[PDB]
């Protein structure tokens, strides 16, 4: 109650000043739930789906890629994300194939930071399939 | 008179917007269309020396352009398409160019009969 | 701290890769909006 | 004037034939730009490997 | 003059007149596009700034390094746009040198570097050209902000100068600060906040550098 | 029908790119050279090489120039101009065609300018 | 002919590139060697009134600037440089100018002999 | 020889800055003032005060405007065109140079429009 | 002082309103429509009523275009445009004014639409 939820891509805007009681965000260092007066933090995101529960009967299943959640002192949040798409624009069939090919290059990485780049890529496709 | 009355109006709308062609990509899709028809109507107007045509062959080439049957063909190919299309309709559609020469007008029967002709040729053309 | 930490990376270098994978899992219809953003146009000029 | 066949109308290539301020500003901009392209096309023309073996 | 002299000068100002009419309708259809694409990029630009106003943050007494980010285009014919931001960058550098701070500046346009090539050719960090031909996007705000980190220059305060417009007629050159350092962002107004460490605030304060550039570029 | 169809479409191909070069100079006077697109930065650079390739060192003008007298045959004049139009010499600067004979000396003069950097 | 032939060709490349009055690109190494040499060659060509110089004295002024011995001086002082350098040659080096006149041409013994005196002058003229 | 080497050098600097201003009037009229260089916003900003300093209130035209007729000596119209061509008076507007006598009344007019 | 004050202030306002539509037709063509004020939307609507009320079917063309040729006296034309300016007949659509005689036959043509 008496909240404000803002959800904006760089090119488009989903929510402006319209809050619905509960926001689920995948944090880099875990996960959290927003329930009308959460103790404010400054967190950053991991690849994972955002399921905003509208009042409105049902929920809203978005899927962010990397953004920033700023819940602040007054009861108002500002969730800004870079690639915030829904579910139906994605195809599951291409997401299955992209996993094991990046696992195949993981053994074939000679350097230490180039292999660390491969570990970033397999994590994002892992949250891709399990969200589907 | 029937086809060239719209061609005269179509070319006159092009000459208004000829000064936007040198730097134009951020314009409206109607203005991009008005440039697209004006270039392709111009290539129909070019003509070699000592080759005078007939009025029944002239009205067919204008009918191919003013209807909209050329806005997907590349602007450099409009000359090669025209010399191919004219030698077709002389030998294979001689009985249509005797019903515009003798009739004088273009009826509703000849409007449909010319309509599948330029759709048959445009379908398999590039070979 | 993670594997992209303590190996010498930045969070933009993290955020470039995980957002690039979402633009590869899109369909043929929404591939143009992945071509739309595609922000590789700024050149690099350092004097040395 | 120009909205009739009688009056004076301007053609293509009339800024250079006047020879004024804009006619001189155009000649020194086509030369100061295509002077640098005689640098990059001549510096990369020395990168023929067969000449270096002769060197 | 002679009749041959009058006619040739008369025809030359017909072509200059017809071309500036054609270049008015071209750059007005580029204006209506940039007005529609600003309103989604306004609230996303306002929201990323909105954390710092709900906190009393200021660079307190003295810090050793600095950055000025000069934002302009790679095009001319625009009146006094480039001259205003070149006037504001020279005012701030001459004022901060009274406090003994070392200043390094970076220009994201050609015509910023071309003006300042004489007086300040040794205070440049990097320069970014080919900006303004195609419309700016968020990927170009990430290319610039990535190379501002991995250069070797570890700075502690800074500010950005750009032209926030009020209307079709009147714009304004403006000033906005960049709290890039983690410890100046470690003050009394963050101890009220939650479990954020110096690793989480390291990742977060970097991402707001890419959100002030995309705000500035639009 | 007299000079053959190969000479004819080369002559009109030269005049069409020179006349289209004339209408482009009216834009560079207000805009500039660099603000043009990449597609008509090429038809200028093809036209400027056609202007300079037409100039030939005469024989009876040796005391003005000091250069030698060249005499290009007819079959070589067409084949020199097909290759600048088609784009087979986009890797040379403009100065490699000034006061040369056939197209063979246009690349020999191109390398001799390179080494003095 | 051995000293003005490479003076004419350095002025012809100056008039083509110096018509802007509005420069936006700094080509400091590219053309500013060419565009700031022709400024010095132009002010070398100014003259007073009722003062006709001799032919061998004229070579000793042009050769001082075409091989590039004036490229360090300020542009406001090139006319002051010459009416001091005109005195230093006509008094102490008369037999040098007697060789340029009587032979009619400059040779390789005279070329390096003329190279030293302009360098001793420039090392002593500046204050 | 006849008028001197100091009179002849200031009088030729005035005809140099007024000729370069005359070659830029074809561009300032089209593209405006903001398309020039930075050193060519100083030839314009100085020739527009030498032009107004060649105005003088005559003695027989007292009944036209009601201004006093002013006379200058020859040694003081050399000093007035040195302190403008050098850049001593680059903090005054152009209209302060309008219809005065010697150079001392130009600074006694710019204090009025303060 | 020739045609009187009744003819004057009617025919003066017609040419003034026909200029404002000539100046506002350029912002609408370049920028767009809805940005202009609500007081200007009536001047756009009224000036398309006036420039169609100037049309008139002639008696020499009765055979071709089929309409009836109308000969309007002077006191009807001044009475007509005195009411279009005041917003008195503004709620009627545009095609009631195309090719009519006096103002009386205008409202008799709004009934036949739909």
């Amino acid at each position: 109650g008496q909240m404000s939820f803002t959800f904006a891509s760089p090119t488009q805007v989903f929510f402006n000043g319209a809050n619905v009681r509960q926001v689920d965000v995948p944090t880099q260092t875990g996960a959290f739930g927003i329930l009308a007066s959460h103790v404010p933090t400054l967190q950053v995101l991991r690849p994972g789906l955002v399921v905003v529960h509208a009042e409105d009967g049902t929920t809203s299943k978005y899927f962010v890629s990397s953004g920033s959640v700023t819940v602040n002192a007054d009861s108002s949040v500002q969730l800004l994300a870079e690639e915030a798409v829904t579910l139906d624009m994605l195809d599951p069939g291409v997401a299955k194939a992209n996993l094991e090919k990046a696992q195949s290059e993981l053994l074939g990485a000679a350097d230490e930071a180039s292999r660390a780049e491969i570990q970033i890529r397999i994590e994002a496709n892992e949250a891709l399939v399990k969200a589907l | 008179k029937q086809v060239a009355g719209t061609m005269k109006l179509e070319l006159a709308q092009y000459r208004e917007v000829a000064a936007f062609a040198q730097f134009g990509s951020d314009l409206d899709a109607a203005t991009q269309q008005l440039l697209s028809r004006g270039v392709r109507l111009t290539e129909l107007l070019k003509q070699g020396q000592y080759a005078p045509m007939a009025i029944e062959e002239q009205v067919a080439v204008i009918y191919a352009g003013v209807r909209g049957y050329l806005d997907k063909l590349e602007p450099s190919k409009i000359t090669k398409f025209e010399n191919a299309f004219l030698s077709h309709v002389i030998s294979q559609h001689q009985a249509l160019l005797g019903k515009i020469r003798a009739d004088g007008k273009i009826s509703e029967e000849t409007d449909a009969k010319l309509k599948e002709i330029v759709t048959n040729f445009l379908a398999g053309f590039e070979a | 701290v993670a594997y992209w930490r303590q190996a010498g990376l930045s969070y933009i270098r993290y955020s470039q890769i995980c957002a690039k994978a979402v633009r590869d899992a899109l369909k043929a219809e929404f591939k143009a909006n992945a071509e739309k953003t595609s922000g590789s146009n700024v050149k690099i000029v350092k004097v040395k | 004037s120009s909205d009739t066949p009688e009056g004076v109308r301007s053609g293509a290539g009339a800024v250079r034939d006047a020879g004024g301020a804009f006619g001189k500003k155009e000649q020194a901009d086509e030369e100061r730009y295509f002077r640098a392209r005689a640098r990059e096309q001549l510096a990369a023309l020395k990168k023929h490997h067969e000449n270096e073996i002769s060197h | 003059a002679t009749l041959k002299d009058i006619t040739r000068r008369l025809k030359s100002i017909k072509n200059i007149q017809k071309i500036t009419k054609s270049m008015k309708m071209v750059a007005a259809a580029k204006y209506a596009r940039a007005e529609r694409d600003l309103k989604p990029a306004r609230v996303y630009g306002i929201g990323s700034l909105a954390l710092y106003e709900k906190a009393d943050i200021k660079v307190p007494e003295d810090k050793k390094k600095h950055l000025i980010i000069g934002v302009s285009s790679d095009r001319g014919l625009c009146g006094a746009i480039h001259s205003s931001v070149a006037k504001q960058i020279k005012s701030e550098v001459a004022n901060l040198t009274a406090a003994g701070k070392e200043v390094k500046i970076v220009g994201v346009g050609d015509k910023i570097r071309g003006i300042l090539h004489r007086t300040h050719s040794d205070q440049f960090l990097v320069t970014f050209k080919e900006v303004g031909r195609k419309p700016p996007t968020f990927g170009d705000a990430s290319v610039i902000a990535l190379e501002l980190l991995n250069s070797g220059y570890e700075f502690d305060e800074g500010s950005i100068i750009f032209n926030r417009f009020r209307s079709v007629i009147s714009y304004k050159t403006e000033e906005k600060p960049i709290f890039s350092l983690d410890t100046v962002a470690s003050a009394e107004s963050m101890s009220i906040y939650d479990d954020i460490d110096a690793d989480v605030l390291r990742n977060y304060q970097e991402y707001s550098l890419a959100n002030i550039i995309y705000y500035s570029l639009k | 029908n007299i000079v053959g169809s190969e000479h004819y479409d080369v002559a009109r191909g030269v005049q069409k790119i020179l006349q289209d070069y004339k209408s482009l100079q009216d834009i560079i006077a207000i805009l500039g050279m660099d603000e043009l697109s990449e597609e008509d930065k090429l038809t200028v650079s093809r036209a400027r090489k056609i202007q300079r390739f037409l100039s030939q060192p005469f024989q009876v003008a040796e005391v003005f120039t000091g250069h030698l007298g060249k005499l290009v045959p007819l079959k070589e004049t067409i084949k020199g101009f097909q290759q600048i139009l088609a784009g087979e010499y986009d890797h040379l600067p403009e100065q490699a065609f000034y006061m040369v004979g056939p197209i063979e000396e246009a690349v020999a003069k191109a390398d001799k300018l390179a080494e003095e950097h």
